[PDB]
Formats: structure tokens, C-alpha cells, sequence
């Protein structure tokens, strides 16, 4: 699944403090999917990441939740507020 | 030995080389002792490939913990991880088998 | 005087180096008194190959602590580990139901 | 002037050239005083051979103290110490040596 963002500061800048993705240990597609936490940085304030459907855990600083990623592309804003 | 095999990967779909640690309890099969040692297995580009003889393993990752049975013929790992035992079998019947088998070669017909 | 051999492996099927040690207590064999040292061997390529007195011993591997009979002609050493450990000296002379029927076994040379 | 002897070996066959000690008790010899004095000999290639003067003496090895009568003579080491040694703790493989013969004997054609 494709997941994207745009982010921004107050003024409509890019904010491009990193993001935090990780998972508990499954297996999806006979893909092992392992706990590693893994930092992503918006570009020019762009984040375009691929996830693979089901649980994921998602921090930016000091908000984190739990989403579960669905089989087609989507916004993150969606997934998050879905939490 | 039989090739035990999976693909790992990261949540953003990059390869993820972090070791898988292999061991057993001590046995003999076939001519030979298995013995306890913990053997380190780094994935490579996030394929993992190792073999291993059959029978009861420990398959260590993280925090976790398993007690595998290795099939006879070549296997993916999370199956195997699936179907995991949650102690170890006894070695009883199996001491006796090689104690007798042991006298016997130690002076046959 | 009498040679105690094993393949020694991993779960992965290379071999395991580590010592085996052995030991006897204060004692006489053929003519000579036999000494309480500890004695070291490390398998070569996977191969143990210890030379041993007849009687009594003590091995050691790792955690394990076995007391074996060295036999009067060469062995595998699994074999006298398995007498050990299945036929304590108290087994009050059960017969093994005949040897577990012999497994049903034999061969001339 | 006796010569005491033995050989010794750890379990493997190879030689234990650990020292063996000898002692007395003050006492008198053919005249001479024979004084507490610790004579310490090693095994030489696993041979171990040592003049004594007849009548009491201590030997000590490791943990172990034992008491001899050095006999007049020329006797094996182990003879004087044998009865002050504990037997080997009784292993079972006697047992499944007899359990595992009794065949019913099996003669194939081929």
C-alpha cells in the first residue's frame, strides 16, 4: 500500500521533522515484517512511503498511534484520524 | 540437512539484516552429536537461507523465543514458526534406542 | 590401550570445536595408578578421537556431567553417554522388554 | 635405601608429573636420625621412584594423606597405599551388558 502526506509548519512551510514506522513481528505476502523502527523524513514537506496492510505504528515526536493499513493507496491523515 | 528459508523485510519495504539464531538440545542423528552451540545467521540483501538438520531446533529473534520441529524436505521459516511446540519433546526412548544400538556395535554377530 | 570416538555438529550441521573434558578418580589399571587430572580435547574438523584407560570416567561438556565405562575395546562415545544417563545402577534388572524386541536387528559381518 | 616405584597416568594414558610427598615421624635408623624433612619427587616421564628407609612414613598427593609401613625390601607404590583409597563408584554398564546379550540368534542365508 502506498501511504502519502504533505506536512507543514503554521506559516504553510515544510515541516520536515522526521516520522517513526514500525510493526510487531508478521509475516504478510510470505514477507517476514520485522519490529525495526524506522525513521522517515518528509521531503520538501512530501512524505511517500510503502506499508504493508494490517497493524502499524506510527510516531511523529511525541504523538504516536496505531493504524491499520488498508489493501489500496491512502492518505496518512486518514489513517491516523481513523486511530 | 534441509534448506529452511524466508524474505525479511521493514515496515517501509527495505531488506532487514539482523541476525536469526539457530540452536538445539544435545542428540545424536544419523553417525553424529548436535550440539547446544548458537549459530548466527545474517540474512543477505533480507533473504535468510540456512540448513539445518532435522528435528527439534530453538529459533531465537529479539525477544522471542521458538521451538521449532524442522521438516524432512526444504521449508519457509514462518510456517514453521506457526506451528511451534511449546516445550521441548523428552530424549528417553530415543537414550535407550542409542545406549542398546551402542552395545551392539561395540560387538556385533 | 582403547579409542572413544564422535562426530561432533550444530543444529546448521558444521562442527562444534569445544572441549570435551574427562577425568577419572584415584585409582590402578594395568599396573598403573590413574590420576584425578583433568584432561582437555578439542574435536579436529568435527572429529573427537580420545584415547582412554578402561573403567571408570567422568566427562564433561558444557553444562552436562556424565559417568561412563570406558569399555575393554574401541567405541562411540554417544553409546556410553546413553548407558549413563538410561541405565542408572539402581534399574533393579528390568530387561529393556528385550531390548525393545532388538528393534527386530541383526547383520553378519 | 629401598626403591619405592610406580607409574602414573591421567585417563587419557599420557603421564601426571605432579610431585609426590615423603615424610616421617622423628625416629631412629641403622644408628641415624631420621628427621620431618618433606622430600618432594616428581614423576619423571610418568615414572615415579624414590629410595625410602624402611618402617613408618607419610605420603601425601593432592587433597590425600595416607600412612605406610616401608617394607623392608623393594615394593610397587600402590601395594602400600591401595587399602587407604576409596573403590570407583559403581557404574551400570555390567548390567546392560548382560540385559543386551541373551540373543535369540539370527543366521541369515544371505
Amino acid at each position: 500500500t502506498t501511504v502519502t502526506a504533505t506536512v507543514h509548519d503554521i506559516s504553510g512551510r515544510p515541516d520536515d521533522s522526521h516520522w517513526t514506522f514500525s510493526s510487531d513481528l508478521r509475516e504478510q505476502d510470505g514477507v517476514i515484517i520485522t519490529p525495526r523502527v524506522v525513521r522517515v523524513k518528509p521531503f520538501n514537506g512530501e512524505l511517500a512511503l510503502t506499508l504493508p496492510p494490517g497493524p502499524v505504528r506510527v510516531t511523529h515526536h511525541q504523538d504516536r498511534w496505531l493504524i491499520d493499513v488498508p489493501e489500496e493507496d491512502s492518505d496518512l491523515w486518514d489513517l491516523i484520524e481513523a486511530a | 540437512t534441509v534448506t529452511i528459508t524466508a524474505d525479511v523485510r521493514d515496515v517501509t519495504g527495505q531488506p532487514d539484516n539482523q541476525q536469526w539464531v539457530f540452536s538445539t538440545v544435545l542428540r545424536q542423528q544419523d553417525g553424529s552429536i548436535l550440539t547446544q552451540k548458537q549459530v548466527r545467521v545474517n540474512p543477505v540483501d533480507g533473504a535468510l537461507s540456512v540448513e539445518l538438520e532435522p528435528g527439534f531446533a530453538i529459533v531465537v529473534y529479539g525477544e522471542y523465543r521458538w521451538f521449532i520441529e524442522v521438516p524432512e524436505t526444504d521449508a519457509g521459516l514462518w510456517g514453521l514458526i506457526a506451528t511451534s511446540v511449546a516445550v521441548p519433546p523428552d530424549t528417553s526412548a530415543e537414550l535407550l534406542a542409542d545406549a542398546v544400538n551402542g552395545y551392539l556395535d561395540a560387538n556385533p554377530p
